[PDB]
RNA sequence: AUAGUCUCGUCAACGCUCGAGAGGCAGAGUCUCAAGGAGCCUCCGGGGGCUGUUGCCAUGAUAUAUAUGGAUGAGACAGAAGUGGCCCCGUUGACGAGACUUAGAUUAAGUAGGCCUACCGCAGUAUAUUCCUAAACACUAUGAAAUGACCCUAGUUGGUCCAUGAUCAUUUGGGUAAAACCAUACUGCAGACAUCU
């Protein structure tokens, strides 16, 4: 089938910068389903705003093809607030699907360290380095 | 040389293009063209933010958690204002139109009350259709005598949902709608979604805004200073007042007919094609401002051909009571009268009595 | 929810159940966002709109 | 802290 | 010093020698108004009055013996009530 | 094909047509047209100010060189300041404020006392400090030091170097905004420290640095050209009317039968008014230019569009100040029907 | 002095810090010469930019 | 006197989704729910499919529960708490209360006094002058430049300025310190509805 980076980039909200190449955005993918097996996840609204509001660190990913526009539309600075890195990508069933859920979610929240579980930290420990560079070529950009 | 010749090329008025009330200027007819303009007042669009926001409506998009009293009070809370009101009634569940009059537009909300009302609604049936196009018949079988229009849109048969426009003037209606459609099918069917599409006067296409963009607009004017973005989301009330017909008022005259009086052919400067007697009629400057709904007292004919009578009587005032200067009783038959009444022609409430002359028996017609 | 738009060329609303049209354009959602009268993040909204020029009136 | 006189001048 | 004394602003970072202030406080401060503790003992006067309506800083010409990296973030500075003149002032009027 | 006409006669077609037909009288002339002595007493020099000399210097020196009678400016005196500087030429003094409310525009180097830890805090520093500001006037400035507030409408990072520690910004902003307070603040937000290195104005009003900017040297060789080779070419090149000044102002068309009358301080009639602006409203501030484009008056509208399309009679404006001179058009009032019939 | 500057296609000014842009073309500074009232070289600068043509009003 | 308008609080009548709660919405705290797991089959420890229209949670709503939905959320604590956080029908008539008026809509160059003055419109002038002197800013005259000059607890190779004149010394001499508007006084020009064919 085709792709769902290519499919939803006409439905692409305009104030989604940065908007995340498809090598970028597959490593992006990839993290997030390592995160959500560590269960180092806040997804949707409500958790990231409050995660955010809380003082968590790690890097946000929000979906493009999000309507109404009022949903997300006050992410981006609030992540500038707290210093955390943002990156937007084309599809929200594709972050849904990386993000463990059946359903789409609009925004998914990666916290390091945030599970209490030992498993939960030697699988951030191995999802580690690809989060790590994520969030350098995130800020590289 | 570059000197602007005789008869050279130029814009003409066109008078389709001007806003508001004001549109279609030229098909009202002339009583008169000879008056005084008096430096009062303001248009409409070019009001300053006080009285803008004191004479303004907002075409909203309810959300679907809150009720639209809720929704009323919540702007009254985000604007700061004395008022808020609102003339249709949406169910908490539906989304759609909403429009909300703040302060002065609220005197306009009984007025617009009885006006058509659209929606949009998902019929969702309990079961598969053995034809699809019935569905559209039974739709034709609830349509008339109550549900003025209705058009089916479309209808997937195997997700076994069906979105249709309607006009009707409740959401209960719908409720309703929906459960008789499934009646007349045999399979059964309730209401998925409901949404109004047009509420009155206005509808969905005309500058529609939400909450997020009242609280983002006063946020602006709050703390940066900035008037474009709450008055981009914001609509003078004449907006609701563009069906009925207008009649124009000498600007010696509104001041008068805002305190209460009868307004009289010296007042009348234009008037429009096809006023018919007691139809209601809205009272306009030249500037474009709704002095007030009133009551057209004679027909188009009659306004064409007398000298002197009472041209309408004001049903709701809408424009503030001091907005203009007090210019009446300076005419001449005005004058003459006071001198009457000073010189005992007349008595002290102005009545004909035995000391009247014969000739201002002939002339004069008290209208009292 | 169920109900999609899309907008024609005279700039009205087109209802559809689909969420991808024949044409293949990708359909909105009809219903606004939830609002609450608490919300504290217009300064966020405002901010991020007007980076790109999509606050009305700018 | 007064008005030049030149400033303020009383009528002929 | 005052009995009074109302809470003006927040530990933002030091600045060539000054203590930069987010102002918790909705009013704006006098020039040269005299900074408090809760102590009522004063570490300095407001130096200069910047930023946007919204989000309004001030900066503190800290006195003798009152150094701006001693004091950290979240350490609050307080100031007298009749140092306080409305933000109404400042914007034209009607 | 009203686009390449001059000044304030360009779209003129665009103008609601009052009355099409008049007849001409054979005086004045075009703005662009006049001879030189009423072009440069009518005249405005958008000059490429320099650094070193203050801007009141450089008005002293272009009316010393020009020989004027009084020339002027409307500029903030921050020194060391580059740029559009509009210096106004005898009656074009009184226009010196009628472009206030378009705004200036800068482009400013700040210098940052030390170098960031993140480069891109400077730029979202910047866009802290866009919208209504608390500003307070330098010492330098002639201006009393009271807190004021202050609209930077868009601002722009062009560039920063880091290890240069320099910073290249673009900022649009309200008349009366001070950019080394701006570059001071910026300092203070970063918390490293900084101040304005360089500025330079690259819009002041409606003029901008596109718009026939010149140069001191320019203003000086064309004063010697016109007095050794009796030319007036390069001096009616430096110099602009007045008129250009008068741009964004809704237009008035008056008759010439009705000039000087509006010369000698009447109100404007009805029957002297030719063309006007979609849109003009009570109250406010328009120009009454001839069919030549040449501005009469800065005036105050009396009637909005209704009335100046329907109404026959009564007053269209009230000058509120005269630019041109009186008798340069004759003396035509009393001879209208109306005036002559009560007359009679 | 630093800023510099070179020309756009719209035939504007860009504004740089840098003496030679990234695609080559060397910049010119922003700032006028400066500028004394008792100069007393208009004729020849006037003779040379006549040569060329560099007269504005020429 | 009469009549109208605006702001209000009661009764009656007629309609409606039939209207005050164990209610709803917004917000705060705690907890639960997102196929994040398990098995199988392939491909090169990881990737792709199958179980899986499965499972987990909510929902009886005019209702198919073999159903409809699930973070652009739902449920429990909570029939609670709180409301000095908000919301809970419309039209007409009558009564009572507070106000504003009681209005015929003027003026094709103004207002007030005794033919003339004063005010009003526009345009100008003045708002200290001369001499000496202090200071600031910029220039200019003379001499000094590539081993150029200045600053910093000072350099694994610091930074800034610099013939487009830096930084030093003598004083060589002149320049700038405005303009616009308000207020007061004075002077002058007009009282103009704009024909021209």
């Amino acid at each position: 089938t085709v792709d769902n980076y290519e499919a939803r980039m006409p439905a692409v909200l305009p104030f989604a910068k940065p908007l995340a190449s498809k090598k970028l955005n597959k490593k992006v993918l990839k993290t997030v389903k390592k995160a959500s097996k560590a269960k180092n996840v806040k997804r949707g609204v409500k958790e990231v705003v409050k995660a955010l509001r809380k003082g968590e660190k790690g890097l946000v990913v929000i979906a493009g093809d999000i309507s109404p526009a009022d949903v997300i539309s006050h992410i981006p600075v609030l992540c500038e607030d707290h210093s955390v890195p943002y990156i937007f990508i084309p599809s929200k069933q594709d972050l849904g699907a990386a993000g463990a859920t059946k359903r789409p979610t609009s925004v998914v929240f990666i916290v390091p360290g945030s599970n209490k579980k030992k498993d939960g930290k030697n699988k951030e420990e191995e999802y580690k380095e690809s989060f790590n560079e994520v969030v350098k070529e995130v800020q590289a950009l | 040389d570059f000197v602007i010749k005789p008869e050279a090329a130029g814009a003409s008025t066109d008078t389709s293009e001007w806003p508001l009330l004001l549109k279609n200027f030229d098909k009202l007819l002339v009583r008169s063209g000879h008056y005084t303009p008096i430096p009062a007042g303001s248009s409409p669009l070019k009001r300053d933010l006080k009285s803008y926001i004191s004479s303004g409506v907002i075409n909203l998009d309810k959300p679907s958690n809150p009720s639209s009293h809720e929704v009323v009070a919540w702007i009254k809370r985000i604007l700061r204002c004395e008022k808020t009101g609102h003339s249709g009634t949406l169910d908490p569940k539906v989304t759609g139109c909403l429009i909300v009059c703040i302060d002065r537009a609220t005197r306009l909300v009984k007025s617009q009350q009885g006006a058509g009302k659209e929606y949009v609604c998902i019929v969702r049936l309990h079961d598969a259709l053995k034809d699809e196009k019935d569905l559209g018949r039974s739709l034709e079988n609830l349509t008339g005598a109550t549900i003025y229009e209705s058009n089916l849109i479309e209808f997937d048969n195997k997700r076994n949902l069906g979105v249709f426009w309607a006009s009707c003037e409740a959401g209960t209606y719908m409720r309703t709608l929906c459960v008789h459609l499934g009646m007349l099918l045999g399979v059964g069917g309730h209401m998925q979604e409901l949404r109004r599409v047009r509420s009155g006067a206005l509808s969905e296409n005309d500058n529609m805004v939400t909450l997020h963009d009242v609280m983002d607009a006063q946020w602006v004017y709050d703390n940066t200073r900035d008037e474009s973005y709450l008055r981009s989301i914001i609509q003078p009330l004449e907006t609701l007042l563009v069906g009925y017909k207008r009649i124009v008022v000498k600007d010696s005259a509104v001041n008068a007919v805002c305190y209460g009086a009868k307004l009289m052919i010296p007042g009348l400067l234009r008037y429009e094609e096809g006023i018919e007697l007691y139809d209601e009629i809205v009272l306009i400057t030249t500037k474009g401002e709704a002095i007030a709904v009133a009551i057209a007292q004679m027909s188009t004919v009659d306004l064409a051909s007398c000298d002197h009578g009472v041209v309408a009587s004001v049903k709701r005032c809408i424009m503030e009571r001091d907005l203009y200067p007090r210019r009446w009783g300076l005419g001449p038959v005005a004058q003459k009268k006071k001198q009457m009444k000073a010189d005992g022609k007349l008595d002290k409430y102005g009545r004909v009595n035995e000391n009247t002359p014969e000739q201002w028996k002939k002339e004069y017609v008290p209208l009292d | 929810m169920h109900l999609m738009y899309t907008l024609g060329p005279d700039g009205k609303r087109i209802y559809t159940l689909k969420k991808v049209t024949e044409s293949g354009e990708i359909t909105k959602s009809a219903h606004p966002a939830r609002f609450s009268p608490d919300d504290k993040y217009s300064r966020q909204r405002v901010t991020l709109k007007k980076r790109f020029g999509l606050v009305p009136g700018q | 802290k007064a008005p030049n006189p030149l400033s303020v001048k009383k009528k002929k | 010093p005052p009995d009074t004394v109302l809470e003006m602003g927040a530990f933002l970072h030091p600045c060539e020698g000054d203590i930069v202030c987010r102002s918790i406080n909705t009013k704006i401060p006098y020039f040269n108004a005299p900074i408090y503790l809760e102590n009522k003992t004063q570490v300095g006067k407001v130096d200069e009055i910047l930023g946007p309506l919204n989000e309004v800083f001030f900066t503190i010409k800290c006195g003798d013996g009152v150094q701006a990296t001693s004091f950290k973030e979240g350490d609050k500075f307080y100031i007298a009530a009749d140092k306080l003149l409305p933000i109404e002032r400042f914007l034209p009027k009607p």
